[PDB]
């Protein structure tokens, strides 16, 4: 769970 | 005149952390501290202010934008993240309400998708880092805090595109972490760093730094977008990647790791030292190996990387990167290697080994990072050679390559060729 | 010859006899195949009430799917022709593809149904300390339901119905860990070459080449395949010991955590700062290894108390949830309770322990955040081991600073049915 | 893919 999403699931 | 020098990565990414020299940055910031660059170049500001804007919302979700994948609404409440995502299709009204009467800050992700400056940017830094290069973009309304305290997984390039924000860095909690997480402003000690971004201005910090910011107070709102890399980029990541490719790659000659665990080993509520003396002798063996051959391993990463990276950024079309163009190489001809820093060599886990070409040309735009068939070219072990002197040479004949015969060499060059990645001088 | 379920090791014992299981480990598991040819009739009548072909008949009325319950396929040309239909399976269509289309069955999983399978299997789970699956193939009289190949799994087969002609080759790939059809051409001549009769059970590591058909007649073939060990060799052991190590690193630790060079993905041959930095690192594993023992995470372990099956139950499943008995008291003595359903780990202002057991498993699920377990501090290891190595244990003998943590730490245990009140 | 379906 981040915040600042780098690589979307 | 041009704000950035899109010459090649390495210009890029000089200037883009001017006056920083990228050899003080290295030795001295990254994955160590934070640095930050404030300026006051009128031209700078302007250009960062046309990555992207808050009115390009409108734009965007013409085109069909999802409340999740594409964008996320939230403030920061009690020191918690709340969600204001709706359901489905976001709409630009839907957006702006949150935005104008709930304060929520508007998290945009992967712009690059859509804002083509931003692709030529995050296309060139991921050259340069060797790396996947993702985005998004934060736009906080005047006198509001989107986000409470914490830390991310990744190395970022934070650029402030409109308005001012206030910032706060602290030292981390869980240094270089791999993971994230929200942390509590009472564990968390003093401010390390404390200032104002304004258009123009770029801060970068490492994974695990832990930060918080908000949008003073008037009637500007604040648009920063962050560029993130390094995710799982680890020699952790690295080291698990090579022996998991040592392990599983090996022929059937050494059948000892092959061989099945005694029963009952996952029962004990102790690690067995006939495992533990075991499993040492193993990793051992292992480290000589790595020393004892200059082998070319099995890479998951590599092929991650150059599966899900941005394609080369193409003004028009891209013709010059899936038509040959230009004259047919031949065994006479000087060639020269094209999209270098597109391409990786690897081996797969046929008679004679074979070594792998695999290349980014292709590689959708529209996709990348969103986490939605692969060919590459193949060629017999024995042409690595030739293959490193295409690879460490400006230009080279086609004749020079070390190939016992002339086929080969033309063979290997036309192949090449068909994938764009060769141009004749 | 009547299988003994009264221990793990009685069952296995009695599965393969009259062979010793000293001399099957010694000379046989995952060395060479194991051919066991008995003249009891009995036995051959137990293995027939295992599985049968018209226990789908009553199965298809429960409701059995096609690709997820059963399969049904043919050999052509060295491959195989699925004839599977999409939805659900009506024995009459199946009968149908089976006697009129010659084509062999394959139920996945039978153990989710069959109470004797499932005895078997769990107490074989718990014997090897590994996932257990089995299936059943169904095959016409003068037939062949599959092409030349060989599996990534440990296997017994019990012929269950007829006879069937078994051909095993030398495996071109020793212990395999995936599996592969192969050209009848590409694997020379059978190493072994015999008939498998209601009674009988063979078993042959992973990685061996076989293929079997039905001869000609009236009577067809029925026989489960057992199978175990997959991905349980020592390299995957050695993967999931090092990512345990790599990802478990303290906070304080950050070379493991620091990036690779930049663009080294990139490079066409391995940089040698790069092979000596992980040779390095290889080394100091190693070392860190051997050094000071501890607990480790284990995604295998993890793995396998989360999908094996829970305890063999005649009826309702309440000694499983509900405990019995007396309260355990600081003056009793105990005894640990269903040993091999329960595994001791560690996750990724103390450090804690984690127990999990699988006697809350669901079996119609078998082989087809959300999975909890007890919380201790590291401090009741040691008392953790005394119970689990100790026969019958007093409450008060527990290593543990005070008496009432003894009592908690008992009764805890007590609460989950893993401890008994000798 | 296994032809034995081992594990689903
Ligand atoms: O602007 C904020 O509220 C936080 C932005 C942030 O967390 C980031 O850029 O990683
Ligand atoms: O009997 C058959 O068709 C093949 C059975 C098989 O391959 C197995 O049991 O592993
Ligand atoms: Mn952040
Ligand atoms: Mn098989």
């Amino acid at each position: 769970g981040c915040l600042h999403h780098h690589r979307i699931n | 005149p041009s704000a950035l020098n899109f010459d090649s990565p390495s210009s890029l990414f000089e200037s883009l952390i001017s006056p920083i020299k990228t050899e003080t940055f290295f030795k001295e910031f990254w994955e160590q501290k934070p640095l930050l660059i404030q300026r006051d170049d009128p031209a700078l500001a302007t250009y960062y202010g046309s990555l992207f804007k808050l009115t390009d919302l409108k734009s965007l979700c013409s085109r069909g934008m999802y409340y999740g994948r594409d964008v996320n609404v939230c403030r920061c409440v009690n020191g918690k993240k709340k969600v204001l995502n709706k359901d489905g299709k976001a709409h630009f009204l839907q957006l702006r309400k949150d935005f104008d009467q709930k304060r929520a800050t508007i998290q945009f992700h992967q712009p690059q998708r859509f804002k083509d400056e931003l692709w030529r940017i995050q296309e060139k830094l991921e050259c340069y880092f060797g790396s996947l290069v993702g985005s998004n973009v934060y736009i906080t309304p005047a006198g509001s805090q989107g986000l409470p305290p914490h830390y991310d997984d990744v190395e970022v390039f934070i650029l402030q595109l409109e308005g001012e924000k206030h910032w706060r860095l602290y030292h981390p909690t869980v240094p270089l972490a791999r993971e994230c997480s929200v942390e509590a402003e009472e564990r968390i000690g003093r401010p390390v760093h404390e200032f104002m971004l304004k258009p123009g201005d770029l801060l970068y910090f490492p994974r695990g730094t832990i930060h918080q910011a908000d949008t003073p107070a008037g009637l500007a709102h604040s648009t920063h977008v962050t560029i993130s890399t390094y995710q799982n980029n680890s020699w952790g990541d690295f080291l698990l990647d090579t022996i998991s490719g040592l392990v599983f790659d090996t022929a059937k000659e050494d059948v000892e790791l092959r061989t099945g665990i005694p029963r009952q080993l996952l029962l004990q509520v102790e690690s067995t030292t006939v495992a533990t003396r075991r499993l040492s002798g193993f990793l051992r063996t292992l480290a000589d190996r790595l020393e004892g051959t200059k082998e070319l391993l099995s890479s998951d990463m590599k092929k991650d990387f150059i599966m899900h990276r941005l394609p080369p950024y193409s003004a028009g079309d891209g013709a010059e990167l899936s038509t040959p163009g230009g004259k047919l190489p031949r065994l006479d001809s000087v060639v020269r290697l094209q999209f270098k820093d597109h391409i990786v060599l690897t081996v797969l886990p046929a008679q004679e080994k074979m070594v792998y070409i695999y290349h980014s040309l292709k590689n959708s735009r529209e996709t990348h990072m969103m986490g939605n068939e692969f060919h590459g070219l193949r060629f017999p072990l024995s042409h690595l050679d030739a293959l490193k002197q295409i690879w460490n040479s400006p230009a080279i004949s086609v004749k020079d390559l070390k190939l016992t015969t002339d086929e080969e060499k033309e063979s290997l060059v036309l192949s090449l060729w068909t994938e764009c990645l060769i141009q004749v001088v």
